[PDB]
Parts: C-alpha cells; structure tokens; sequence
C-alpha cells in the first residue's frame, strides 16, 4: 500500500 | 539386495516376450518420465483410439550389424525402425494418427580380453544433415527412412556433386553427431554406454515426445538412435575384430486415431 | 576469458603405478573425461558468444 | 489492481519494494516478471530407473 | 518453492575420512553424472553461500532483443523506370545467427513474442533535393491473406491485418504477439516430412522437404513507405528485433558447433573444423 | 540513528576556568587528533545549532553525473576510400580527472552505476547536401564477446549483449547498472600485479603491469551510427556520463596533488610542484 | 507499494512529504533515496588503543 | 616517463631490505635497458598526493623527545576476503623524517630504525607446491 | 552391506587427498590405536605447539619402486621419508620438538595371471644392523636416513672390510629382518600382506609410538616401513617380469614444539 | 486493490 517515513 | 538382487542383473517382460541380462549398468528413463497413453485433458483427434496393447508393445529384434575397428557408427529412427514389425507396423500404417514410447534395449557381449565402449543415444526430433552444398533439405523421404537396416555414420563429409540425379541422402559425420553440434556433448540426450569391460547392454526406456499430443508416424519419426564408438573396439592382439551389436526394441503404451484404408508409401 | 588475475590453476592426470595386463590383452587402451558443474555453481553478465558467426 | 513485489538489494546506499500495474487485457503484453522457480537437474543427471546413492557403488 | 535468485547451498565442513563409502567411485555408462560436492573428496570448512543461480534462469538467459532481419525499402522519384521498393520478410529467427543458437540450445519451446522495429533512412544521390518526414507501414499478412503486389495497391487496406504505422525519428516501434503456434509448442527441430510419398503416386507429387512442416508457417511482414514518390530518392531500412518473454523450453541439445548452412541442420563442406590445436601435455 | 540531514551539536555555554584539566595540551604521536570543541579553550554562549552535514554525505558528494569520455563516430558517402568510422571505448572513470579525483579520496568503493548520453552531430565538408535523422547504436561488449570490427558486421545483432538504439534529438540516453564487480569492492587502487614472474619461467613470460588487475576490467562500449552510408558525411561525438548511485566508500587518502599521468599513480616530470611561493610571516 | 517521506524544508512560504513508487525489478534502477546515515569520526580520529580522555594528558 | 604502470615485480617487491623515498624525481632516460624501479618522492608521498595529508591513513608519530617507537595493530584489508599475497600487497609502511635527525652540534649523527612485525590470524587456502618466484 | 559396500573397496580422505581402492584386504589400525593429539594429562613441553593440521595431514607419493624376481626388499623410516614432503617437512625443520602418527598406503597392482606376496610391514623402533665387523653401531646418519628413497634388503650378508675409508652403511639380510630376529615372525608386529591374487595395496594407520610423548623427529624414526617378498614375482612364463611398488603416506595428528630457525642437516 | 509478493 503505502510506506511512512 | 541380500536375497541376491543386482543392479547388472534385469528381467524385463512385454506381451509375450522376456529379455534377460547378467550385466547391464542399470536402466534409464529418458527425462524421468516413464511412457503414458494419452490423458483426456490433453487429447486432440476425438475418435476413439485403437490401442494394439500386447499384439504391439512387445519386443521387436531388428537386423544384427557388426561393429569392427573401422566401424564410425550407426543410426536408426523410432518408429520408422519399426514400420514392418508385426502388428505395430499395420497399426501405424492403418492410422493417420499414432503415438508411442519405447523401451530400446542394444546388445552387445564380447570377453574379458576384448575393449571398446558404444555411446547409445536417444535423441529427440534427430535431424541429420544432408549429403548436399547445391540444395539444402534435400534429403528424400526414402534415404531419410532406412526402416530397420538404419544408417551410418562417417568421419568425412563428402559432397554430392552429381547434380544431374543427386543422392539425396544424409551425410552424417560422427564427431558432429549427424547434425553439427559436437559429439561429446551428445551426453546431454538421455543415452548409457557399453563399455565392454563394464557391461555387455544398454536399455533405455522412451517416453513419447513431441510439440503435440498425437502426429503422423508415417511423415514424422520422434526419436532417434545414435550408436557410436567412443572408443574403438579392441581385442588381443587381432588386427580385425569384429563383434556383433543387437538392437531390440518394444513399443509402449501406442494409440492410433483416424482409421482409414492403409498407406502404402513409396519406400524405394 | 584466459586472464591472470582470475586463474583458475592446473588440471593433470599421472601414471601412479602403472597399467598392467596379463598376455593375450590389448596393451594400450582409451580412457575418456567428462566434465561436469557442482550445485555451487554459477554464471552471470550475459553477453553474446564468439562461438558462432554469420560473416557476410 | 497494483502488485507489489520486492527487489532483492544487490548495492546499499527494510526491504525495498516495486509496483506493477498491468495496463492491457492480453497477458502477452505483459512484462516478464523474473519471478521464476527453480528444479532439481535429475531428469537430466540422475535419469536412471534404481536411484542413486552416491556414496554406495553405482554398479552391485 | 526454490526460486531463480536464491542463494545456492552452503559448503558444510567436513573432516578426514577412512570407510567403505566410495563417493568418488562411479560408473557413467549407467548414463547419470555423479552429483558430488567438494566436501566427497577433500577436507571442507563452512561457507555460508550468497550466490544465485538468478541470471541464467530460462527467462534471463533470453530476456534480451536480437536482431532477426534487415528490410529494405525506398521511395523514389515518380519518372524512375524501377517500381517502388516495397519489402516482404518471411518471418522466422534462421535469417540471422546469434538468437537461432540460444534458442537451438533446446528442441522444443514455449513464448509470447516481442517485436521492437529501429528506423533509419539516408540519400542515395548527391542530390541536393530534401524529403518530408516518411511515415512506414509494417503489415502483417498471416498465410492465406493476399500478399501485396505493389507499394500502394488494396491490400496496404488492412481491415483485418495487424499493420503499424510508424512515424519517422519517433521512438521505435513495438508490439506483443502471444504463444500463436498450432502446436502445443514450437518446434525448433522437426524430424520428418510434411507429406508421405504413395507408391500409386509420382515421386514428384509425394516429394516434400525434409524437416519442413507448414511451407508458411508465420506469413509475412510487408513494409511500405506510405508517403508518395518524391523527387530526391530515399532509402529506408527497418531492422527487426525479437524477443521471447514468458519463455519455456523442454529437451535440452548440444550447441550449433559448425557454421549454419541454410534453415536446416546441413552443414557446408571446409566448415567443418571448429577445434584449434592444442597438445595433450600442455597448459 | 543520527541521520546526513541532523543538525550538529549545539554550542554549551561555558565560563571560566582554572583547573588540573588541560584539554589544549596533547600529544599527535600516538596516532589521535584532539577532539576539542571551542568550550574547552575560551568561553562561549549558548547557541542552537541549525546547521547540518547533509550536503556532504558520501552519496551527496557524489551525486552529479561527470563526463567519463567521447566517442567518435561517423557517416560518410559510400565512396569513400575510408571506413566508416565506428568507436570502441574501453569503460572507465580514468579517461577523465574530476570524477577520478573524487572517487580517489578513497580506495575502495561500491556502487550503482548510472550512464547518461549526450549526443551532438555536424556537418563537415562545405557541401549544401542534407542528412536525415541519426539512429545511433551504443553496444556493450563484455571481455570475451566479440568486438566489432565493421560498423555493419554480425556483432550488431546483439542477441545478449545490451544495446541502447538512440534516435538523435531525443532525449539523452539512460541506464542503469548493478555493483558488477568480481570483488567485494571496486578497488580504487592494486599494490599488486595479475602474475607472479616464476624462476623456472622466462622474465618475458612472468611478466605483467604494475597495479594491473583484470586486462580487460569491465569490457567496452562500442557505437555506430546506423544509418546507410549518405552523400553528406555527418560526424557525430556522444558524450559519456558516470554517476555513482547507492555508494559506498572505505579507507580515505590524500586527494591527488600533481597532475595525473597515464591510469596509474605514476607522476611526470616538470608537474611536481603545485604549492606556490607564500611567506612564513606574511597573511 | 508507495514510500512517503518527510522532505526537510528550507524556506517556507505541518510536515511536507512526498511521494516514491519503485518502478522496476532491480534495485540498480532506484533513484538515490539521500536518507543517509551519520556515523563517529573514531575509527579515523582516535584510532588508539587505549580511550582518550580529553582534559587528562594524552600521556601518563 | 617513457612508459607508465612499468615498475617490474622484483623492483616492487624488495623483500625485507625495502627501499627508500626520494627528494628528486629523476627520469629513467634508458630506453634500451629501463631500471623499471620505482622512484617515490617523498613530499609527495611516493604516489602523486601530498605527504602532509598522509595522517588521514593510521599512523603513529615517533618524536624522540616523547617517545622511542611507533605500534600499529593492522587488519587485513582489501576488497576481497583473501586474495593472492605474491601478487599483492595489502598495506605499505612508510616511515618519513618529519624533522630531521639532529644532536647536540654534531654534523653527522646517526640513529638506528629497526622493524619488528608480527603475523596476526593468517590462514592459506589452495595448497599445491611451493611457488618459487624471480626475484632478481 | 545390501546397498554394495566392501572391505575391498575403501576411500581415505585426508586434507586435498583422496585415495580410492577397489581391492584391499580391509584395513589396520596399529594396536588398535588411532592417532591423538598430545593430551594435557601427559603433555611435557610447555609451549603452545603448532599444529598443521591439513597443511601437513595430507597423503604424499614417494618415488616409485620396481618388483622383480630379484628383488630382496625394502625399507623406509618415519619420519624420515617425509622430510621433504611440503609443509610437514618444513615444520619438522622449523622445531626442535615433533610427534605425528600416519595412515600408509602401500599400492601394487597387477593381473590375475601374476603371482606374488609382500609382507608390509610397520616396526616401532627398527633399528638395523650394520655393515661392519670392525665397529658396531657405526652406520651415519646419512646412511641410517635415505629419505623418500628408503633402502633394500639384501639376501647376503658382506662385512665392510675398507677400514680405511669405511662404508658406514646398513647391512640388513632379509631373512633376518635386517635385525637379527627371524623374518618369519616379523607378523607381530602390525602388517598386512599384499597377496597379488586377493589385494593390491596395504594400508595401515600408525599411532605415534614411542618411549616419551615428544621427541626430536630429526634425531629419531619411530616408525620403520619394511616391505618384503615372502613369495616371488611370478607371470605367465617370462623369466623378467616387473610390477611397480608405490608408497603414499599421510601425516595424523601431527604437533610441533620448541621453535627456532631452520635445521639444516648434513645429508651427504 | 493491491496484490503482495
Ligand atoms: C504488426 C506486426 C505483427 C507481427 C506478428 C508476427 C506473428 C508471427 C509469430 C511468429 C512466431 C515465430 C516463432 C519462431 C519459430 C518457430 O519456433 C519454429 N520454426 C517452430 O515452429
Ligand atoms: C548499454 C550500456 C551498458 C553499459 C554497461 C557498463 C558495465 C560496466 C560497468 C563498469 C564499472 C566501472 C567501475 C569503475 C572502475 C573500477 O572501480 C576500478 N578500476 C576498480 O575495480
Ligand atoms: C488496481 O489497479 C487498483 C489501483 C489503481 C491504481 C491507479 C492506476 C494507475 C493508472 C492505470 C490506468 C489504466 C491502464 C489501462
Ligand atoms: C503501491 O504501489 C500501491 C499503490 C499504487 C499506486 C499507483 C501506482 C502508479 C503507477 C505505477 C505503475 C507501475 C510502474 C511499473
């Protein structure tokens, strides 16, 4: 989906 | 086994015939796959196949050659080699259709004394090269189908120059295996040797092959049989000895489709 | 390629005794040698062959 | 309708991932994944009817 | 479940040994290569393996486009005597030799097929005349549609044919073509006859080649430059390079070792000596 | 944890001082710089430091893409009596000396490697005739593909080997490549040589270059203008462009300080002295 | 498959990110992420064997 | 300068005798029989960079008033976790007189400088015969 | 065992060696001892020992000897014959102190119309007797060590009557065991026999043995190889017929203690 | 949506 860093 | 059993030791039994060995090097079955009819998942021809069983896929002796320390070695192809083997071959010619495996077992005894290896090699789809450099693909029906005498390998590569009524048949020199790849590389086709000190057989079990599930057998041979010395044949101190090599070979699970009058080819 | 840096070394093949046979035997004879890869091996960069050629 | 798969990380600068989308009803215009299996060289090596154990004798 | 990139076995130590197992014992007639490993025959440490098998999967091996013909075409100048050059390839991968002997490494095989078209053009005559951008049509005629007999007749209509109309200087052309054989796979090998000659028939009407099967087996591509004739003649030539993606194999063959001699496996006579000397006794 | 991008440590205030603690006395032969801090020798304020190393990051130091070579190629009429002009270009990063100069602050380095090409033609002879659009053909030739030897030869073909097909006044070219080294680490700098020279073996025979490794390191780009030959000769140059992606870097060195000389270390006379005449007393 | 980050932002006109989708297999063919690591001069600065103390002498 | 990379193995490799930095680079003008030896100059670090940067590699100091030697502990480096040790060498040592040897009003004084080094965790792979170089 | 293996057909990896035999006569292992490292228990030199391991416990091929019907015999002794081999040799000269045990290897092969029979066998301790009977115990350590050549028996005692420049060499009969002590029971100590019409190699595994458990290796042999005819060369009919003899020892468990600069002995 | 690999 979607990685944060 | 303790109770005796031996790897050099085989009974292999179909139809009504029994082949015996004291020193076979074991058995191979070609890409691990043992011979198989058809399965209705991959089936074509929807007619009803005829499936001959044990009127066909029994062992068939073809004509015993003789290998000497000039011989560079023979060639047949499956099922051409079989087209007049009892009930098989009227199967096969009866048909348009018709799919087979085989189990090809070459026999060749000698002494203790004596010395040589044969490279036995079943080759898929084994196109040879023709005797020709005025017209490529030339080789005619008839010289591409010996039917059981086979053909032979040569160490020299001769052109036919007669351009007025060409040979038209192969020209296959042995180190580049009928085809123009190299030899030793042959080992990569399922194959056994019979190296005379080690063994006096080699028996190699086929599965059908082919980019289709069922084809012409008269237009088409699936496998081919590639018999060479890898090392010449050698006895005492003789100049010019010669033992004998034996090819039998049994159908396998065969089925035909497309029954109609029978095919009479030109042969000749 | 034949290189220097990337050697690989020596393959040989001596007599340690000798051959012997008894009378009424051939004195000379073949051996033939396969080679073969082991599980731990492997190639990459692939790049074209100059085992075939097509000049003209 | 995104498939999300990872790079195996030769040179480092978790695991790092890339997206595929394809983009045409024919599976034949699809890129090559590389996502490919491998098998064991047996039915070319080892073709024989009796296996093989290598530390006995091939011939008994 | 073991996959192209992973890591191969590690190499487990192992020490000094004195038993009846003969690993490096065998027999090859039995036809099998003996599956040994450094640690059968000398003394090993422990290796913790990182390499991969990964770039000579099937699919790495022939994930590469190779160039499998050259056509020429040209447009020329309306008052020449010569006809419009227009180009008709019978499709196949034997016109050229590098792709044919990766592909030849098996008998049989299975692929969705990539074709990627380059374009260049250049003058003939020291001329001093230009030319407009040329737009190109690559048509696909399948055995059995009409071939075209000339660079602007019906048949260039294509209402069912595939054709590309390619814009010159833009980035080259492509498409995908699926697995289109009418076998279960191709035949890079094909052992017999496509026709059975009849003793109750003349020799030249039973008479076929040998290993060839359907005498059009893909059709053709017929290229055309669509513009009209200009006074400054051009020629074109559009390089054709195929690629099999999705790609299976079956039965492994040795590699072409001498010079290909036509479509077939014949051989040319003076081809056939591959080897180099070298001596039996020297490194 | 502490990231490229953080800012460095704030300055402490600090006051006066008068104590057996001697921060400024030390001593450089044991190998250590002294890690003082301008609290340690005079009295500072408190600040809030906002500045960060970010910009001189391994990875920001290198990432610019820097000219590594041009090559030459051409087009002539097919009248010439010279070939057409093909350029073979063994890769790497000492043809050039900024990038190299960079790179060699450290003696090892792994990396990712991304090639731009910049390419640019003209017109040579003060002729009027024109050219149409330049297809170019950059092919890599790994050590042991075969090297063309004609622009037009089989090699072009390219069944494996990658090539870019270019199309003049596009965008520049682009690709990516792996870390492809056979060790762990590119090695900047070998002490060593690729034979070892044996008594039993000529001087001539054991001989080898010093600080030369693999002969043929990383192969060669060789590139071609596809195009027929034309009544105008076009002569193009393609640029090109290294950048490092992805680095690594270990065991620093003093930049080099005299001009380079050939792909070793090796310095020619007359460039030895860099450092200009300044005063011991003079600002 | 989307990685968002945080961009560290300079001059100003809430935290501003941006967006990164992977568009191939290999690793190689990555942008360069920039989110590199710091790490302690030590190794080059103080290699000796025995800990520096800075306000004690180098040596006793 | 006639030919670079040129340095034959036998003059890059002296053994435990070593060899000796420079203040002049002097040209090898015999083309017919080329010294092929090195010829580093010391201010340039015998490799075309500065000698005042040579800190940046580990080092030690022997300043006679301070001290009476210099200890460096080594690992093995390389780009490879083993390699050939004829062919190549892993590190150098370079000792430099940052300030020259100097005592009382002496004109020609003279101190020694002896080498003591120790092998640590060495282990050889690939055992044959034994290699016996040119090295004259 | 029921998956084929045998006291025949044995294979010994040692370092980067490897043995293979398809016709011994089992194996032995000297007093049912197999090589050990030094123990702590009874360890006598206090510093830390060097231990090759694979650098030196690897199988070395001395020079081939000939048999032939007047061929009295041979000997060699430990470690002696292996001073030049590799590094073992280099660690024995290095240090003043060694110990090592070894697996011999002795290989001859022939035909099944040969006939012949050599005792092998491994003596601790095989002092030999002199050729003088001017002076006892006056053989050199030049003769009394030969290296990888060894020395022979001889069927003839012939006393050194050159008092002047004495020959100071082995006189060792055969039937005396080149000791005074009757071959015939030379079979207590550990051997095999290679009897040409059952085996063709002997292969014993020596304990090192000795009176302390450390000892200067280039002062002392512990071990003495003695290989003898106890039935002649015989083949078909040929009055001259030759087989070679070939020796392959291996190293065990070898330690080094005591480490100076290199010995370098008068051989000569 | 999204598939995983
Ligand atoms: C607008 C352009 C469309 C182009 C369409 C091309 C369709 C034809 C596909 C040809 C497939 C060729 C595969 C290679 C050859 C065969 O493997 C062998 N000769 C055996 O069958
Ligand atoms: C279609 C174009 C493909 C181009 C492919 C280029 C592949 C070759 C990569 C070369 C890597 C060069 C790295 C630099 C040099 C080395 O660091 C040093 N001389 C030490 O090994
Ligand atoms: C699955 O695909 C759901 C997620 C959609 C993500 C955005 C798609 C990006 C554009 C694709 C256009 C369609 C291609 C014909
Ligand atoms: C993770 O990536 C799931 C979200 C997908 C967002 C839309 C992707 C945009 C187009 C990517 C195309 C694929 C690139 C080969």
């Amino acid at each position: 989906g979607s990685s944060s860093t | 086994e303790a109770c005796g059993y031996s790897d050099r030791v085989l009974q292999l039994t179909l139809g009504n015939s029994t082949i015996t060995t004291q020193e076979a090097a074991n058995s191979v079955v070609a890409y691990g796959r043992w011979p198989e009819y058809l399965r209705d998942s991959e089936a074509n021809p929807v007619d009803q196949p005829t499936e001959p069983d044990v009127a066909a896929c029994r062992f068939y002796t073809l004509d015993t050659v003789s290998w000497t320390k000039e011989s560079r070695g023979w060639w047949w192809k499956l099922p051409d080699a079989l087209r007049d083997m009892g009930l098989f071959g009227q199967n096969m010619y009866y048909h348009y259709l018709g799919r087979s495996g085989y189990t090809v077992h070459v026999q060749c005894n000698a002494s203790k004394f004596h010395q040589g290896a044969l490279g036995v090699f079943a080759v898929p789809e084994m196109c040879l090269a023709g005797d020709s450099n005025t017209t490529t693909m030339y080789t005619s029906y008839q010289n591409a189908n010996p039917g059981e005498k086979g053909g032979t390998f040569t160490g020299t590569f001769t052109p036919d120059n007669n351009q007025t009524s060409p040979a038209r048949r192969f020209c296959p020199v042995d180190y580049l295996l009928g085809n123009g790849t190299l030899l030793g590389n042959a080992f990569v086709f399922p194959h056994q040797i019979i190296n005379l000190r080690t063994n006096n057989c080699a028996t190699l079990v086929l599965p059908y092959v082919n980019s289709l599930s069922i084809d012409s057998m008269v237009k088409h041979n699936n496998w081919g049989i590639a018999i060479l010395p890898l090392a010449p044949l050698n006895f005492a101190s003789e100049s010019s000895p010669e033992i004998p090599i034996t090819l039998t070979i049994a159908p396998m699970c065969c089925e035909f489709n497309g029954l109609r009058n029978i095919t009479l080819p030109r042969l000749q | 390629i034949d290189d220097s840096f990337t050697e690989g070394g020596y393959i040989s093949v001596f007599y340690q005794t000798r051959i012997v046979v008894p009378l009424s035997t051939p004195r000379e004879m073949d051996i033939l040698g396969f080679v073969s890869a082991c599980n731990d091996f492997s190639v990459r960069l692939l790049r074209d062959t100059t085992h075939i050629e097509q000049k003209a | 309708g995104a498939q999300v798969s990872s790079q195996k990380v030769g040179a480092h600068e978790s695991t790092i991932n890339y997206t595929t989308i394809n983009y045409y009803r024919d599976s034949a215009s699809n890129a090559a994944s590389k996502q490919d299996f491998s098998q064991d060289p047996s039915k070319f090596t080892e073709p024989i009817k009796d296996v093989l154990i290598k530390t006995a004798p091939m011939l008994n | 479940a073991a996959t192209s990139r992973d890591a191969l076995p590690n190499t487990e130590a192992s020490g000094p040994t004195h038993s009846k197992e003969i690993p490096a014992l065998t027999a090859v007639e039995t036809g099998a290569t003996n599956p040994l490993v450094p640690s059968d025959t000398v003394q090993t440490r422990h290796v913790v393996q990182h390499r991969s098998r990964s770039e000579s999967s099937i699919e790495s091996f022939f994930a590469r486009g190779a160039c499998v013909t050259i056509m020429t075409v040209d447009n020329p100048a309306s008052t020449t005597n010569k006809d419009k050059l227009f180009a008709v390839w019978k499709i196949t991968y034997k016109d050229t030799v590098q792709l044919r002997r990766k592909l030849e490494f098996f008998t049989y095989s299975r692929f969705d097929m990539e074709l990627t078209f380059v374009v260049t053009a250049n003058f003939t005559e020291t001329n001093n005349g230009h030319a407009l951008n040329q737009v190109y049509q690559i048509m696909y005629v399948p055995p059995g549609a009409p071939v075209p007999e000339k660079w602007d007749d019906y048949t260039w209509q294509t209402s069912s044919n595939p054709s590309i109309f390619y814009t010159y200087g833009t980035a080259p052309a492509r498409i995908s073509v699926p697995y289109v054989g009418i076998s279960n796979a191709y035949s890079h090998f094909y052992d017999g006859f496509s026709k059975v000659p009849l003793k109750d028939q003349s020799a030249a009407l039973g008479d076929s080649l040998y290993g060839a099967a359907s005498l059009n087996d893909f059709g053709i591509l017929a290229v055309r430059v669509v513009n009209d004739h200009n006074p400054t003649k051009v020629t074109s030539k559009i390089r054709v390079y195929l690629k099999p993606k999705h790609i299976r194999v079956w039965c492994p063959r040795p590699p072409r070792a001498v010079a290909y001699y036509g479509p077939g496996v014949d051989y040319k006579d003076g081809t056939l000596t591959p080897l180099s000397t070298k001596d039996l006794t020297t490194y």
